[PDB]
């Protein structure tokens, strides 16, 4: 859906089909959270279901389904 | 076990926003709909409380179409959701698409459907009218608008009309379009030369005060990466109104 990739491409920051854990702490910083990077890696992990160690836009999906 | 937590980033991240969004379409459909109310005595103070009853959607109704529609005259939360029913009623007659909008959600106030309500209504009253020289066949109203836009505006330097969102946001389209129409209105070497927010501050006060086009934008709103679309397509329509 549509509005799902909108709110990929706010994380996706080098449009790559990705997200970082640099791109999830670049968000969340913007939005006045201060996030580790173990905490990052920890989120990423969660829902990473290939184990790649980024999310791509289907595990973003699965994720928010 | 799992904590949810990049989903929970995901939601603030797309909740902030969704709710920009809203509060950038309210403030546009709020003065568009109250440069139609006014011919009838009537002003809208907060879109998401001063619609619920349904009188001032009816009256908004009245004057873009300059018929006489029915009007509930009781005063209880029956009333209002046949009040607002009536409105509802009158656009789907005329087949104007509006999907999940129910007398419920604008009697309860709902952001997403009350301001989806205004889109539908400026869409089929004001933004459908258009016809641009040039226009192919099955082109949307939208694809006429956007080509209307790109004739007005050739033969500036560096000017490019390639969306209603980005191509929008640093004033010089809205200064070249009012240009083109009355070029004393226009000084373009100050608009080369000028900040994104001081062009659209002059060309929305420009439109105004000499085009008669309400403000319905402001150059904060627009000045920034990602311009609401509905918003801008809703003021370039206004542009076009202005100028026969
Ligand atoms: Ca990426
Ligand atoms: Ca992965
Ligand atoms: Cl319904
Ligand atoms: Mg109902």
């Amino acid at each position: 859906i549509a509005e799902f990739k909108e709110a990929f491409s706010l994380f996706d920051k080098d449009g790559d089909g990705t997200i970082t854990t640099k791109e999830l702490g670049t968000v969340m910083r913007s939005l006045g959270q201060n996030p580790t990077e173990a905490e990052l890696q920890d989120m990423i992990n969660e829902v990473d279901a290939d184990g790649n160690g980024t999310i791509d836009f289907p595990e973003f999906l699965t994720m928010m389904a | 076990g799992p904590m949810d937590n990049l989903y929970l980033a995901v939601l603030r991240a797309s909740e902030g926003k969704k709710d920009e969004r809203d509060r950038v379409q309210k403030k546009t459909f709020t003065k568009w709909v109250n440069k139609h109310l006014i011919k009838a005595q009537r002003h809208i103070s907060d879109l998401y409380e001063d619609l619920r009853d349904g009188h001032n959607l009816i009256s908004l109704l009245e004057v873009l179409s300059g018929d006489s529609l029915p009007r509930e005259k009781g005063r209880m939360r029956f009333h209002k959701l046949q009040n607002v029913q009536i409105a509802l009623d009158y656009l789907r007659h005329r087949q104007v698409k509006l999907v999940n909008i129910r007398n419920d959600d604008i009697a309860d106030g709902n952001p997403k459907l009350t301001l989806g309500l205004i889109w539908t209504i400026i869409l089929h009253f004001q933004i459908s009218d258009i016809q641009v020289s040039g226009q192919s066949e099955d082109m949307t109203a939208k694809e006429k608008l956007l080509l209307w836009s790109q004739r007005m505006v050739e033969g500036y330097q560096g000017l490019r009309c390639d969306n209603f969102t980005t191509s929008w946001r640093d004033g010089r389209l809205f200064n070249a379009i009012i240009h083109r129409h009355k070029p004393m209105l226009i000084d373009m070497n100050k608009v080369y030369r000028q900040t994104n927010l001081e062009n659209l501050d002059q060309a929305f006060s420009v439109a105004e005060r000499d085009l008669g086009v309400t403000r319905l934008l402001d150059p904060e709103d627009v000045d920034v990466p990602q311009p609401d679309e509905k918003s801008i397509i809703t003021y370039v329509s206004s542009l076009y109104d202005a100028m026969p």
